[PDB]
């Protein structure tokens, strides 16, 4: 019944966009509504997710002034009970650093939609 | 049965089927012998005068693009051959001396055959100090494509194109002599 | 053995000795001529731009750090000598490595390598520095470089250096 | 037994490993019970990204190897491709020269390094500051000359990127007057100090059957009394028409490799002297204009940049001559398919180079043995047994440069 | 920190502005240096500069007494986890300066074994070109990042400005679409 | 085989993998051959080098153990025959005469056009007592990538052996630990394999990025 919160950080519109299409306002009938908060800034994402109240957490592994896996990593080093991060990766090479980050799962880019929503289908359930 | 004819470029023998052109079996062989006018899918014309090796029995240079493969034939090119080597730098050289100073803005720059030959089979410097051919550039002879006669080469390969593969004769090699120059008719 | 002591004289007198540092930022030393700085599009005398566009610059780089885009010098609008001008030029200042293959590699001097080398920012946007940042200052006698060639002359006088404010 | 070890890593982020190099020490109290080395944590693939940068691009990724010994990578680098070109003989007599000076100078710096480290690892904090400072100097002069204060791309195959400027010969000359001057200074902080000595003396023992053994190679080698150096033997760049004595030592501890380094910065400066005596006026570039770098660079007041002479060549004069530029700035030289191995004595041993060219213009494989690698084999022996802090003077006798060791 | 829970005004504003006049002196580096920037760093320790005359000589052996971390190098793949670990082992306020190219973007070395610029690991403050930086370019990315301090907001200023920044990065557009003049 | 080793055949002239950005240029074939076994009176010390090992090997062991002889460059190559590489290793270390004691790494390098001996392994060679330098030259299929590991011979190659295993994968049997040692080893891959990608980013330009240059067009 509660909207699934998802935390969007890229400092790219575009790769939020994508993001906010390949998910909609439902990733399946069968799942809740889902409400997206995008975050520009490494600062911004910090501070939500110090708030809480998120089920999903989407970082851009490319982003500019703090890359995605870097948040990923100090997420799960310091939100006690954060919700599972998935990573975007921009090259395959990137997939070790995508483990080392712990992500719960790594996409590459260009964002699949379809890849997409089945990874954050698979994080939730 | 095809006929095998069998000759000895510079000291490697081979066999390619008869009628094949020399260049075409240096080719086979892994020469690289210089050629502007020869095209595989072209009727050879001769022209540029670029493909120049010798033969055994021949005083003259023979174009390789248009020599057809014989049974006993030997042939040396510019790697084995100090006239043909003399022959092929002197035509690369009357090939550039009129040739445009446009590698830098030229499109066909870095993927230009005449800059890759004038490199493998060119001199280093120029002799001349004369003054260059020159024409309006560049010209349109269709809504696609241009024409900068200046770096012409006058191969033919866009006119023997134009008249042997496809049929449609629209450009052709206009005017004689140093101001030969492919064109349309008028504006068609 | 005062041998043994001798690391004593050196720091000792070192003391007594003006120090040797360089008063950067407020009196920068002396950088070498030959330094390769930043990257610099420079114009002709009479204004006009002398990257022609070839992307030879950008060919030799080793790090893929100058993006060129050549254009048209049309009549209604020239920019450099000859047909073809750089209308888009970008320096990725955080690809480049300063080893000054580029101004090796122009053909028309148009790319020098000042002695300018002060460079940094909080933004990896804004270290890709384009065509504007990388123009050299208009000097006097110079036009804007949206400008017909100077007067009965022509690529090739620009070249041999026969152009004249 | 195990309740007495303790296992801790040295670690890539520790003052004395160079930032990136790992050493993984099994301790008995403090007592180095066993080593190990992680490396790779500098590795950059310079090597593959070789293959994709035509000749005389790979000359500015291998400078960025041993960073501490440029022009010793250049210039292996360099001889290599002239030798897959055949054309070793064709380098003028002023290219070689300037080669061996730059070679000799960089061989003084990469030592002032060295010791400074070292000497920081072991507290001596003026000694990083003295060694700095001659540094300093010799990279004024290689500023001067090449125009980069450090991973000059300067030695190019078949010659030099450009000429010495008018200054540089009056700047090395003052260079080889001061020199030994200033390094009497940062001797004298070390050379007969009893705590210097008492701290390298008799530490990281490696006996000449140990060097051969794990292939050892430069200070490290020569501080066992054998006199080896790819300069004397095997001699490149003309190195043959030059009088130096190769400094060796026998007291095979890190003590002895010091004083081996200190020596060979005297050894360098004389050197650098006969270059001086011996540099004469002529070309820095083959003659053959199909190999030749065409750029011409010279100074004007908007910068450095290729000479308004060479501009007037290309440009307006010569078809041959922009066809030869356009190419061999672009695409570079092909060089004639070959596999060839060449070496040089850089400061840390012998720089061994295996290039394989498939006839194109990009090298098809290249690979260093960079001495650094090799040498770091030697921490097991040289730290094994002794104390965490001789296990710092023996990892700084080796004088590892972890960017030639990882490449 | 109570410095945080200081409510705005004059006190808050005169705490902001005294602790960064503070914190841009006595900026101590993280004994971090990689590849071949660290060289240069040490050149600028060196005499003929002098990081000392900005109160940086203290390089902290530790991360724990580092302020700055100078990543001075490129990064590979394997130690990416090393310098995060080390970042994080650095405590509060802390900055990284991205000295060189290969530590801003991966510099020359655009392939697997490089991390392609610190940022994608840790958050980045300064970029710094070169390859390497000359010391005097150091400096002024240090002295780049001194001002940056000195206007380092606090407490609930420390909030309006993360909210602000928020709004205004959440608009520019990416890099790839600034076309102007592209063919 | 007898014949220059032809490690990749380029076909059309300027050296261009494409199809060709001009017509009618494509269809000259060139194979890339290193060179093949030199004739017999090797120059320099070489000769002497090769009658020596000669004498120690026996006639049957040592046409089993060099495959090739490649004199170029004024350096000497010896193709090895894989397996028997630890015998000649040792006969090169230990006897008196050729007594080459210092290894001085082992080099892989990628010839994947190369069938059945896709994989190389150079072990530089030097003997300082003699002055001399060789090469030794072992190639296995890609398809079985073992060689015989020198460690007992020569120490040094160990690091070499796990250099070349970590950026070829080049099982060098015998090894006491062939593990990576540049890559992590949970890597995927050996990167200066010519087939592994070389994993670049584009170049970010305001509007415009430029691909890493592997992806890019090239003329070798
Ligand atoms: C408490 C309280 C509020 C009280 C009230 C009163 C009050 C306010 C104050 C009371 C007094 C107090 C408490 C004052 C506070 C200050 C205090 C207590 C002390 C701290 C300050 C202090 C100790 C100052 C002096 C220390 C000092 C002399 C420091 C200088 C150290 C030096 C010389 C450092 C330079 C070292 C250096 C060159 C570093 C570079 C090394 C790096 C980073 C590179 C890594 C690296 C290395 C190292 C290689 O070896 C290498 C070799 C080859 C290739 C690559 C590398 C490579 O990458
Ligand atoms: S056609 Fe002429 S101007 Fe154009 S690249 Fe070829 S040689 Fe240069
Ligand atoms: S325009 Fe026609 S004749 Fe001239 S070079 Fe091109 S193909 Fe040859
Ligand atoms: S700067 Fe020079 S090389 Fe680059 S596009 Fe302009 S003219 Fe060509
Ligand atoms: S200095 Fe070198 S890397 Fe930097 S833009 Fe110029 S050519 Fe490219
Ligand atoms: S930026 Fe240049 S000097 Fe600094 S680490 Fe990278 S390659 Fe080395
Ligand atoms: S190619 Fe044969 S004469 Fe022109």
């Amino acid at each position: 019944s509660a909207p699934l919160r998802i935390l969007v950080y890229s400092d790219n519109p575009r790769t939020r966009e994508q993001v906010r299409l390949a998910l909609g306002k439902r990733i399946h009938p069968e799942l809740p509504e889902i409400e997206y908060v995008d975050v520009a800034t490494a600062p911004m994402a910090i501070s939500q997710m110090d708030a809480g109240g998120f089920d999903l957490a989407i970082l851009d592994g490319e982003a500019t002034p703090a890359g995605g896996m870097g948040v990923a990593k100090q997420v799960k080093d310091e939100i006690d009970d954060c919700p599972p991060i998935l990573v975007l990766t921009g090259r395959a090479d990137d997939a070790w650093l995508a483990k080392w980050s712990r992500a719960e799962a790594a996409v590459p880019h260009p964002i699949d939609p379809i890849r997409l929503s089945d990874a954050v289908v698979s994080l939730l359930r | 049965p095809v006929e095998m004819v069998s000759l000895t470029i510079d000291d490697h023998e081979i066999s390619v089927p008869k009628g094949t052109l020399l260049i075409r079996a240096a080719e086979l062989m892994g020469i690289q012998i210089p050629r502007f006018c020869d095209h595989p899918l072209l009727d050879p014309v001769g022209a540029c005068r670029q493909c120049l090796v010798e033969v055994e029995g021949q005083r003259k240079p023979m174009a390789s693009c248009t020599t057809t493969v014989m049974p006993d034939m030997v042939v040396r090119t510019q790697f084995t051959s100090e006239a043909a080597d003399k022959a092929q730098r002197g035509v690369m050289e009357l090939l550039l001396i009129n040739h445009p100073l446009d590698c830098p803005i030229c499109d066909k720059g870095g993927e230009c055959p005449l800059q890759n030959q004038a490199m493998s089979n060119g001199r280093p410097e120029t002799r001349f100090e004369d003054v260059k051919r020159t024409f309006p550039k560049p010209i349109s002879i269709s809504s696609q494509v241009l024409l900068d006669r200046e770096r012409c080469v006058l191969c033919a390969r866009c006119t023997r194109f134009s008249s042997q593969i496809a049929g449609d004769p629209f450009i052709d090699l206009m005017e004689r002599g140093a101001l030969q120059q492919v064109g349309i008719g008028q504006d068609k | 053995f005062l041998d043994a002591l001798a690391g004593f004289a050196v720091t000792l007198g070192s003391m007594f000795k003006k120090p040797i540092t360089e008063g950067y930022p407020e009196k920068p030393g002396p950088v070498a001529p030959r330094y390769h700085g930043r990257h610099q599009l420079n114009r002709y005398p009479d204004g006009l731009e002398k990257c022609i566009g070839c992307e030879l610059c950008a060919w030799a780089c080793p790090a893929d750090a100058i993006y060129v885009e050549g254009a048209d010098n049309t009549a209604d609008e020239r920019y450099s000598p000859g047909e073809r001008y750089g209308r888009v030029y970008q320096i990725n200042y955080l690809r480049c490595i300063g080893c000054g293959l580029c101004i090796e590699a122009c053909p028309t001097r148009a790319l020098t390598m000042t002695t300018e080398y002060e460079m940094a920012d909080d933004n990896r946007a804004d270290l890709i520095w384009g065509k504007d940042k990388l123009l050299a200052p208009l000097q006097e006698g110079m036009q804007a470089p949206p400008h017909d060639m100077a007067p009965g002359k022509t690529d090739d006088d620009y070249y041999l250096g026969n152009v004249t404010p | 037994q195990a309740g007495e070890r303790i296992v801790v890593n040295m670690g890539p982020q520790h003052p004395s490993t160079h930032g990136v190099l790992r050493l993984i020490l099994e301790i008995e109290g403090e007592i180095i019970t066993e080593a190990r080395c992680g490396i790779g944590y500098l590795h950059t693939g310079i090597e593959k990204n070789l293959e994709y940068r035509n000749w005389t691009q790979g000359v500015t990724f291998v400078t960025r190897m041993d960073y501490l010994s440029p022009f010793f990578n250049e210039t292996a680098y360099c001889l290599g491709v002239e030798k897959l070109l055949g054309i070793t003989d064709d380098i003028p007599e002023r290219a070689s020269v300037i080669r061996v000076m730059l070679m000799e100078l960089n061989r003084i710096s990469s030592h002032l390094v060295a010791l400074a480290t070292g000497g920081m690892e072991l507290g001596a904090m003026s000694a990083m500051f003295y060694g700095f400072r001659e540094r300093e100097e010799i990279l004024r002069v290689f500023e001067s000359i090449t125009g980069l204060r450090m991973n000059h791309a300067y030695i190019r195959p078949g010659g030099l990127a450009a000429d010495l400027p008018d200054d540089a010969i009056t700047q090395v000359r003052r260079l080889v007057e001061i020199l030994p001057k200033r390094l009497k200074d940062l001797e004298d902080l070390l050379n007969e100090n009893y705590i210097w000595k008492a701290r390298t003396v008799g530490v990281g023992y490696l006996d000449l059957t140990g060097c051969m053994a794990l292939g050892i190679t430069g200070p490290i080698l020569r501080s066992t009394g054998l006199p080896h150096d790819l300069r004397k033997a095997q001699p490149y760049c003309g190195y043959e028409n030059y009088e130096f004595d190769v400094i060796t030592d026998d007291r095979c501890d890190s003590y002895g490799r010091y004083i081996i380094r200190v020596k060979e910065m005297h050894e360098s400066v004389k050197i650098v002297e006969q270059c001086l005596a011996r540099l004469k006026p002529g070309p820095v570039m083959i003659s053959d204009k199909k190999l030749a770098w065409p750029a011409d660079l010279k100074l004007g007041p908007d910068g450095l940049g290729n000479s308004p002479e060479h501009i007037a060549k290309i440009m307006g004069r010569s078809m041959e001559g922009l066809i030869h530029h356009f190419k061999l700035v672009t695409e570079g030289i092909r060089v004639p398919p070959g596999q060839v191995y060449v070496a040089v004595e850089s400061p840390r041993g012998e720089l061994g180079v295996h290039m394989v060219s498939d006839g194109g213009t990009r090298p098809y494989r290249v690979h260093y043995r960079d001495p650094s690698f090799t040498n770091l084999q030697a921490v097991a022996a040289t730290c094994e047994g002794g104390m965490v802090a001789d296990a710092i003077a023996a990892v700084a006798s080796i004088d590892p440069v972890m960017g030639g060791v990882d490449r | 920190g109570l410095e945080e829970r200081l409510p705005g005004g004059i006190l808050l504003s005169t705490v902001e502005t005294v602790a960064g006049y503070v914190r841009k002196g006595s900026l101590w580096p993280a004994t971090f240096g990689l590849a071949c920037c660290a060289i240069e760093m040490m050149s600028t320790a060196g005499p003929r500069f002098d990081i000392a005359r900005f109160g940086m000589e203290r390089f902290s052996a530790t991360p724990r007494q580092a302020d700055l971390m100078i990543v001075a190098g490129r990064v590979s793949q394997k130690m990416a986890p090393v310098l995060r670990q080390i970042y994080d082992q650095m405590v509060e306020p802390k900055w990284v300066l991205a000295m060189g190219v290969c530590a801003s973007s991966g510099g020359m070395f655009n392939n697997y074994a490089v991390v392609q610029g610190v940022d994608h690991v840790v958050p980045v403050d300064i970029y710094l070109p070169g390859c390497p930086p000359r010391p005097e370019m150091l400096l002024h990315a240090i002295l780049k990042l001194h001002d940056k301090i000195q206007q380092m907001p606090l407490g609930v200023n420390r909030e309006e400005a993360i909210r602000e920044a928020e709004q205004a990065a959440l608009a520019v557009p990416p890099t790839i679409e600034l076309k102007g003049l592209l063919r | 085989g007898d014949e220059p080793e032809i490690i990749a055949v380029r076909r059309g002239m300027f050296g261009n993998r494409d199809t060709g950005d001009t017509s009618g240029y494509g269809r000259l074939v060139r194979p890339v051959a290193l060179p093949g076994s030199t004739p017999r009176p090797y120059g320099g010390y070489f000769d002497a080098v090769m009658d020596r090992l000669a004498e120690v090997l026996g006639e049957e062991r040592y046409a089993m153990s060099i495959e090739r002889v490649v004199v170029y460059r004024d350096q000497l190559t010896i193709e090895v025959s894989r397996v028997q590489l630890p015998a000649v290793a040792s006969v090169l270390r230990d006897d008196p005469d050729l007594r080459f004691e210092l290894c001085l790494g082992v080099s892989g390098v990628h010839y994947p056009e190369d069938t059945g001996r896709e994989l190389h392994a150079v072990y530089p060679l030097m003997s300082i007592t003699h002055n001399r330098r060789i090469q030794l030259e072992v190639a296995a299929p890609d398809a079985d990538p073992h060689i015989p590991s020198l460690y007992a011979v020569y120490p040094t190659t160990d690091w070499h052996e796990r250099e070349t295993y970590d950026f070829f994968g080049i099982i060098f049997d015998g090894h006491p630990s062939l593990t990576r040692i540049e890559m992590p080893d949970d890597w995927e891959g050996h990167p200066q394999r010519k087939d592994y990608p070389l994993g670049g980013i584009p170049v970010e330009y305001h509007g415009a990025q430029i691909p890493p240059p592997d992806q890019r067009r090239s003329y070798s």
